[PDB]
């Protein structure tokens, strides 16, 4: 099996990166440290307005100000 | 005046006729050879205009040359016949312009002019590659001369 | 609108150009000039057929920004696939050669 | 000012592929040890205004053909595409801003197809008729694998705005990331004009194509068109692969690179005609459906990992 | 020798390069002096109509804050 | 004697792969037709620097005469008994001097060959064919030359064939 | 290298007879190419003769404004070369 | 004669040498007017002949 | 299936034919070549012209190689009157072969390249063709059917330039060669378009009557140069480039050697080229000298009566072949004992080539049937003749 790819690299040497980047493409994402992120910087984008909810008093983390050290803080994002 | 304004028209006409001719040889003989060599390195016939050559349809200038055989007589009139009007014919050979090493044969036109009119014929069993192209240069001043803007003016 | 007045220019300017062209110069015999290719008509579905794939795979630019990203590659990948497999059928159909 | 704007955008691409009708024959020539133009103008500056002075006097014969109406649509369709391509194309500043800018270039090339369907079935003629069917099997099957190029290409840049892959190559070429895509663009870009080692379609030697029972005008504008989109798809090349300098100032500059690099392309396509024996119309398929098809499809699926897996997803706008 | 293709590129190389400045600055005249700021999002466009009703007609006028 | 004309490690495997996937093989030619748009044309300016040619070339007939200014043709009728094409008619009388010369000489240059078989039979050195090759005409009848369109064609070249013949003497 | 080109080239330039020299020749005969005048002629053609060019440029005629009735400004003709330097311009013979 | 630049652009991209091999005649010709020639010419009776 | 008669005035092949095709979809189901579009009537006409008198019909059958096709009239001649042509003549004449089969070379790989789209191999080859046609022109007068290979000799002697300027030629003549050699040896496009096409195996060639480069690119061992020699080819060496795989390749390949193996025939004639007079001098055979017509009476009978009526060789027939660049040449000659000839059947390779073009082109689409045509060489004069 191992020596015919040899010639199946020699001729027809198309097919085979056609099938060696197909997959290679399947097992990245698998095994990177970094796919964690894009589900996660495609979800910190604030494209519509974030509604503040009412107080109750019953909500500690809420970060009451935008600047509070509360809240989902990105220091991540920044040098990712 | 209009006289002078219709004489300069047509020297821009007959200028751009001149300057680019098209040009597509019949093949079909020992002429052609020759022509080949005008279109050559040596004497560049794409610098005076005439291009490598095109087809039937976008052809200025047939140059028939090589003998017309009988069998191929009626092929160069239909294919003279399915030109552009402004069309001319330049007769290449001394098997072209009547008959040649071979003219009297059952099988032979005795000049390419009796199924087309001719406007230059060039003279010579190969004409050599250079004499062509005068007589592709003496096409260009036969049709500098030619005045068909003052004829209409002065119909 | 200005996408209007050029496109419309583009077209006067196509169409003097043959209005020029049938006019300026102002009989002879001089106008006189199948089977199926079904090997085409395989091309054309088989183009067909991929067209529309690329239909489908034109919203990438747009998914690769969802949330669920994981499931946008997850989803492309296997479209890509199912239809490389096609192609492969076809190979080995032969209908791809000529 | 706008039609300031049109005047200054048809005049000076008309005035240029004038000059590629030059330029195809001196560099083709000079390989060919050969002249070209040298006598009409000081140094055949001055041909192709004899030649279109010439070839729009000489009779537009309709020779018989089954139907003018096609006749004299299919090359006025080419030369409005043709020429409509160019009001997207994202210069430092395009004429008009297109969100779907790439689409719409994909999109408009497509419809040239028709010209070719169109004129060849019209003019009766085995040879029109017969050509038209290949050719555009050749068109639409490349289509399949520009568009991928597109579509990978664009998951990099991140939308379908050509003004934006100006931005994306603000700091480097993508030729480097996607040369391979940038191979097979060279030639769904060199054989999708019908042009090059690639001209199955009035095929000369062979066929004698549609455009044969063309001439005079109809036939310019065909020409024209062919010419005017030969340096499309080399200022696409100049913008989605080779990015030259853009800064807020100096919006010059862009454009000044913009031509040192079309013209090469242009200029590369020039050393094709005169290098490659012409690809059978079998083998063109071949190349694209058993090669550049298969390894486009793979590396478009490599293109969308990229952007998860290096969490490099381009920004939207 | 070759010397002589550059006059037809030279003019194929400035008829191309009349486009990229044209249009760049047939835009900073007709907009105030501003690139023509692009409108790709509904956002962009509601701050430019903002703009033209906070000042003249036109959207590239522009206030200072002294306004 | 004959000689064959057209008669896998990894090494050779991957050479052949690059050298049909990044394309490498088609560049040996993409730089050998860039090696010659910086070479010199070869193109002569035509009508300005005429081609080179050979004292030998044939090409326009001409009837030569002696220096004293006596048509050299004796009409032998050695010159139309071997002219294959069958082009030349020289009836001829005594001319009443009692010499012996043409009241008729002929070419039809459109069934003339420029074989030179006409020059090399002349016992006399009357009828050549110079080293024109422009004289392209616009119509048939300029080309069906007399005697008079030789001769004083004839009386034309003269100081450049006689060159050419006083070149070529010996070797003929 | 490229410094010595351009030096040459506008020598031709101005020493080819003058701008309307220059005109007459660049727009007439599109040569510039300085050569050694081997001979005027009746009729007022000019041979040029430079050995340095390959073996079909180094022999050029610039022909007359006019000849006769000929009016061979703008009509150049291969065939105005009198017979006595067809002998040298076709190079049958070095000799002049 | 070619800049040595641009001759060199053909020498490597022809990877030929090529200012030896050259397709146009400088000093290679002959020249014309070759000096004169003298071409050469019992018991030779034709019927042994 | 359908009728479409390829051109007669289409640019490929050599504009000479018709070639009525059958299109089953995009293949080509059968070829009919209709020919005769330049038969001109070479062969009767020869019989109404003496034997000197009809050596231009010759040069004028195969346009591309002149001087090869008067070699074999030539020597057609020469056996039916037990004349030889003497030492100097047959090195020029070889000489002068070996230049046609460069050219004929020339014309026919750069004008295939051109059918199948390359277009400058025809133009940088070219540049050198009008070269060598100044060799013909500055030894016989015309750039083109020269009318120089003569019966007896050539007709006049070299002139005192031209052995130099041939080797100047020779010289550098081999890189152009290869220049054309590395533009369409390896590229992927000319051996896709030209390998396995128009494959001949080998005894279906030697039946077709193929007998050329055809014969020898399927593997057969047969030149005519060596194997039958004719003139002084057998005191030159050379090999000749058979090749296997019949395919335009093998065949494109083997016509590539065979310039360069000429080159190598052509060294040794200007090397060993004898001292000596170039036509055969009984005055009977081959006209007499200038200066001895003009000084001695036999000298001016002689000179009046082989120009007036001829030869008139002894009566017999022959048929001799040379390798001309195309293929065999031969010249069947029946002579009675008149002055003029009775019969002269002009064998054309290409007769035989042009027959083999439906075998060789089936299962091939259009495009390949101009590879077909463009391999075999044919010129239509001499299959028309
Ligand atoms: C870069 C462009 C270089 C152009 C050039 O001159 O090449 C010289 C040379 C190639 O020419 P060559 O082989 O030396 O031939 C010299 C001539 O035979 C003999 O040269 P010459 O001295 O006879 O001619 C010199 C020339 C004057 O020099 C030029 O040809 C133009 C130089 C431009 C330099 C930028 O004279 C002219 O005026 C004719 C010019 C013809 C072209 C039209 C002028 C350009 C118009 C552009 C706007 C329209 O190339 C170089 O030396 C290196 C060039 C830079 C790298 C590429
Ligand atoms: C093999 O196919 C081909 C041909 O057909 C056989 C050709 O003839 C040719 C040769 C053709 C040419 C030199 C060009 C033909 C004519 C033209 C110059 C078309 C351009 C005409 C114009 C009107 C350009 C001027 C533009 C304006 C409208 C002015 C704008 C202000 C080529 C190169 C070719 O590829
Ligand atoms: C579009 C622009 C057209 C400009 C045409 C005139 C300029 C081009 C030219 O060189 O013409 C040379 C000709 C004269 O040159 P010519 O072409 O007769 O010959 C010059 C010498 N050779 C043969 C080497 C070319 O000038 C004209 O006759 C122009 C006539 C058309 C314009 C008339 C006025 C309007
Ligand atoms: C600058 C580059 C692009 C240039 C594009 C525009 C180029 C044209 C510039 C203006 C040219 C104006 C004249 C064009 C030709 C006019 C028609 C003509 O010459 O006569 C033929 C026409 C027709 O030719 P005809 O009547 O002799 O017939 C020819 C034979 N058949 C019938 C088969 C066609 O002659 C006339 O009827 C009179 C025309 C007078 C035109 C006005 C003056
Ligand atoms: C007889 C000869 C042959 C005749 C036919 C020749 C071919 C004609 C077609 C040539 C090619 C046209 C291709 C048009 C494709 C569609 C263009 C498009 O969808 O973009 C329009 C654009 C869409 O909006 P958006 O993308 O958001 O704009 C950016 C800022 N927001 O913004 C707009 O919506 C602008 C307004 C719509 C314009 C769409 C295109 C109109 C074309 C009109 C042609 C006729 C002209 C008038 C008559
Ligand atoms: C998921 C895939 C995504 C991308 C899909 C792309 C299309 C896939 C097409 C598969 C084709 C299978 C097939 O039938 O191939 C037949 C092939 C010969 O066919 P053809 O090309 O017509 O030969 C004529 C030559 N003149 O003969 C062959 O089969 C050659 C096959 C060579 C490659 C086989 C697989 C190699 C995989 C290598 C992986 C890496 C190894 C290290
Ligand atoms: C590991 C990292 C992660 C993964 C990375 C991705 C995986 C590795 C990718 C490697 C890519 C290798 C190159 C692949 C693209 C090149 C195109 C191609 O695949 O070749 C197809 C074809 C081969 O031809 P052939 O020999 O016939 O092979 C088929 C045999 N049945 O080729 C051809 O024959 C086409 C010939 C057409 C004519 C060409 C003429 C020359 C063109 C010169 C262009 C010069 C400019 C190019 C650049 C332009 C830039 C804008
Ligand atoms: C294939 O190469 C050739 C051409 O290019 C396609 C030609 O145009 C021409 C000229 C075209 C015609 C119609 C005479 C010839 C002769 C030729 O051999
Ligand atoms: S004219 Fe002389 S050369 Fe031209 S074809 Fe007839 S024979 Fe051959
Ligand atoms: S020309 Fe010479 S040969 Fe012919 S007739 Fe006069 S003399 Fe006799
Ligand atoms: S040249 Fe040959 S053909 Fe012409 S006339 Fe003299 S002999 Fe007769």
């Amino acid at each position: 099996i191992s020596a015919f790819l040899k010639n199946a690299w020699a001729k027809e040497p198309v097919l085979v990166v056609s099938f060696s980047v197909w997959g290679l493409a399947i097992i990245m994402p698998m095994i990177s440290p970094y796919t964690k992120y894009a589900s996660m910087i495609n979800k910190a984008t604030p494209y519509n307005y974030p509604v503040p909810v009412r107080d109750d008093g019953n909500m500690p983390d809420v970060p009451s100000h935008p600047q509070d050290p509360l809240g989902p803080s990105l220091d991540w994002l920044k040098n990712l | 005046r209009a006289e002078y304004v219709v004489t300069k028209l047509d020297d821009l006409i007959n200028w751009a006729r001149r300057s680019s001719l098209w040009p597509m040889t019949f093949g079909l003989a020992c002429c052609a050879v020759e022509m080949m060599h005008m279109a050559a390195p040596r004497y560049d016939m794409d610098r005076f205009g005439v291009v490598f050559r095109a087809s039937p349809r976008q052809a200025d200038v047939m140059i028939v040359a090589g003998t017309l055989t009988n069998k191929m007589a009626p092929a160069l009139r239909k294919v003279y016949d399915q030109m552009p009007e402004p069309r001319y014919v330049v007769s290449m050979g001394s098997c072209a312009n009547g008959g040649g090493y071979y003219h009297y044969s059952y099988s032979v036109v005795r000049g390419c002019d009796r199924i087309v009119p001719v406007d230059i014929y060039v003279p010579g069993c190969p004409p050599t590659a250079e004499a062509l192209l005068y007589g592709i240069l003496q096409l260009q001043r036969k049709i500098k001369r030619e005045q068909k803007l003052k004829i209409w003016y002065r119909r | 609108m200005n996408l209007y007045t050029v496109i419309f220019i583009n077209i006067l300017l196509s169409l003097t150009l043959i209005l020029v062209a049938f006019w300026l110069p102002q009989y002879s015999e001089k106008a006189n000039p199948l089977p199926f290719s079904m090997k085409f008509f395989l091309v054309a579905i088989t183009f067909l057929l991929f067209d529309l794939e690329i239909a489908l795979l034109l919203p990438l630019p747009w998914a690769i920004q969802t949330i669920k990203t994981s499931t946008m590659m997850i989803m492309a990948f296997i479209l890509v696939t199912i239809l490389s497999l096609g192609l492969a059928y076809e190979w080995t159909q032969k209908g791809l050669e000529w | 000012m706008f039609f300031i704007n049109i005047l200054t955008l048809l005049v000076p691409i008309l005035i240029a592929m004038a000059f590629l009708t030059l330029v195809e024959r001196k560099i083709l020539g000079y390989m060919q040890l050969r002249k070209g133009p040298n006598i009409v103008g000081p140094y055949g500056i001055l041909q192709p205004f004899a030649d279109a002075m010439k070839l729009f006097m000489k009779e537009p014969m309709r020779p018989l053909t089954t139907s003018m109406s096609l006749f004299i649509i299919a090359p006025t369709l080419s030369l409005t595409l043709a020429l409509s391509l160019w009001v997207p194309l994202p210069m430092p500043h395009p004429l008009i801003n297109l969100n779907l800018g790439i689409l719409f270039i994909l999109a408009t090339s497509s419809l040239s197809v028709y010209s070719i369907l169109w004129s060849g079935w019209a003019s009766n003629s085995k040879y029109s008729l017969f050509g038209a069917l290949r050719a555009v099997a050749q068109t639409i099957s490349y289509e399949v694998t520009m568009a991928i190029i597109l579509l990978s290409v664009l998951l990099m840049n991140g939308s379908y705005s050509l003004q934006t892959l100006i931005t994306t190559q603000e700091h480097m070429w993508l030729l480097l990331p996607a040369w391979p895509m940038a191979m097979m663009w060279f030639i769904s870009t060199l054989a999708e004009t019908n042009r090059a080692p690639f001209d199955l379609t009035e095929g000369e030697s062979e066929l004698v194509g549609f455009n044969v029972e063309y001439a005079a005008g109809p036939f310019a504008l065909f020409f024209m068109a062919e010419y005017t989109n030969i340096i499309l798809m080399n200022a696409l090349t100049t913008i989605i692969f080779l990015g030259p300098l853009y800064y807020i100032n100096l919006p010059e500059l862009y454009s000044t690179n913009f031509m040192m690099e079309a013209l090469l392309l242009s200029s590369t396509f020039l050393w094709i005609r005169a290098s490659y024996p012409r690809f059978r119309y079998d083998q063109l398929m071949h190349l694209l459906w058993k090669n550049f098809l298969p390894l486009t499809l793979a590396l478009c699926m490599w293109h969308i990992s990229l952007p998860i897996f290096t969490a490099g997803v381009p920004p939207y706008m | 020798m070759w010397f002589e293709i550059l006059p037809g590129l030279a003019i194929m190389g400035v008829c191309l390069v009349i486009p990229g400045v044209s249009t760049a600055y047939i835009h900073k005249f007709t907009n105030g002096g501003k690139e023509k700021r692009v409108a790709r999002v509904q956002y962009q466009w509601y701050l430019m109509e903002r703009d033209r009703r906070i000042s003249g007609v036109n959207r590239y006028y522009v206030s200072k804050g002294l306004e | 004697t004959y000689k064959y004309v057209n008669k896998v490690d990894m090494k050779s495997a991957t050479d052949n792969a690059a050298r049909i996937l990044m394309w490498t093989e088609l560049i040996r030619g993409l730089g050998m037709t860039l090696s010659y748009l910086f070479r010199e044309p070869a193109t002569i300016n035509y009508p300005f620097e005429k081609g080179p040619l050979s004292p030998r070339f044939r090409g326009e007939h001409a009837l030569r005469r002696y220096p004293s200014g006596e048509e050299r043709c004796i009409a032998c009728k050695l010159c139309e008994a071997i002219c294959p094409a069958q082009a030349i008619t020289i009836e001829a009388e005594p001319r009443a001097d009692g010499s012996r010369r043409t009241t008729r000489y002929d070419i039809d240059m459109t069934k003339c060959i420029y074989c030179g078989f006409c020059q090399e039979a002349c016992p006399v050195d009357a009828i050549v064919e110079g080293p024109n090759f422009e004289f392209s005409t616009e119509t048939h009848e300029e080309l069906l030359y007399n005697k008079e369109k030789l001769l004083n064609n004839g009386d034309k070249w003269e100081a450049e064939i006689a060159a050419n013949i006083q070149a070529d003497y010996l070797y003929r | 290298e490229l410094v010595e080109v351009l030096k040459r080239g506008v020598q031709q330039v101005t020493g080819h007879g003058g701008l309307r020299g220059l005109l007459r020749v660049f727009f007439r005969a599109n040569d510039i190419r300085i050569g050694t005048l081997v001979g005027e002629d009746k009729y007022g053609n000019k041979y040029y003769e430079d050995n340095k060019q390959f073996f079909g440029r180094h022999r050029w005629v610039i022909y007359t404004t006019e000849m006769n009735g000929k009016n061979t400004f703008w009509d150049v003709d291969g065939s105005m070369v009198p017979p006595e330097w067809h002998r040298w311009l076709h190079c049958m013979t070095d000799d002049p | 004669s070619a800049t040595r630049v641009i001759q060199k652009l053909r020498n490597w991209a022809s990877g030929q040498d090529l200012q030896a091999k050259l397709q146009l005649r400088y000093q290679e010709i002959a020249k014309r007017t070759q000096p004169p020639p003298k071409l050469p010419v019992s018991n030779n009776y034709y019927c042994t002949r | 299936n359908m009728t479409l008669n390829f051109g007669p005035q289409h640019p490929a092949a050599h504009g000479v034919l018709r070639l009525v095709l059958e299109l089953s979809g995009e293949m080509v189901r059968k070829c009919d070549p209709h020919i005769g579009l330049l038969h001109r009537g070479t062969e009767k006409l020869i019989e109404y012209k003496t034997y000197l008198q009809a050596l231009p019909y010759f040069d004028r059958l195969d346009y591309v190689s002149m001087m090869c096709n008067e070699q074999a009239y030539s020597i057609a001649v020469e056996k039916l009157l037990n004349i030889q042509p003497p030492p100097r003549a047959q090195w020029i004449r070889v000489l002068f072969g070996e230049i046609t089969r460069i050219l004929n070379h020339i014309m026919a790989v750069t004008t295939h390249a051109l059918d199948i789209g390359a277009m400058t191999p025809f133009f940088w080859m070219f540049e050198e063709r009008e070269k060598m046609f100044e060799f013909y022109e500055r030894v016989s007068g015309a750039r083109m059917h020269a009318a120089y290979i003569r019966p007896g000799g050539v007709h006049q002697d070299l002139p005192l330039g031209l052995l130099d300027d041939i080797y100047e030629f020779s010289k550098n003549f081999s890189l152009r060669i290869d220049e054309v050699e590395e533009m369409l040896t390896n590229n992927r496009i000319w051996r896709n378009r030209t390998v396995d096409i128009g494959v001949v195996t080998a005894e279906d060639a030697l039946n077709y009557g193929f007998s050329g480069v055809m014969l020898r690119g399927s593997g057969i061992q047969w030149d005519l140069r060596k194997t039958q020699p004719y003139d002084v080819y057998d005191q030159v060496e050379f090999d000749v480039p058979i090749g296997s795989r019949g395919d335009c390749y093998d065949r494109y390949l083997c016509r590539v050697e065979e310039m360069r193996q000429s080159l190598r025939i052509i060294e040794q004639c200007l090397n060993k080229m004898p001292p000596g007079e170039i036509k055969v001098d009984d005055a009977k055979v081959s006209p007499p000298k200038r200066a001895e017509m003009k000084t001695s009476m036999e000298s001016l009978i002689h000179h009046f009566k082989l120009y007036t009526e001829g030869y008139q060789v002894p009566p017999g027939a022959t048929y001799t072949a040379i390798e001309a660049p195309k293929g065999e040449f031969g010249v069947y000659l029946v002579s009675d004992g008149s002055s003029r000839p009775y019969r002269c059947k002009i064998k054309a390779p290409g007769f035989a080539h042009l027959a083999g073009l439906d075998k060789m082109s089936k299962g091939h689409m259009l495009a390949d049937v101009v590879a077909i045509i463009g391999t075999q060489d044919i010129v239509f004069g001499e299959i028309d003749r």
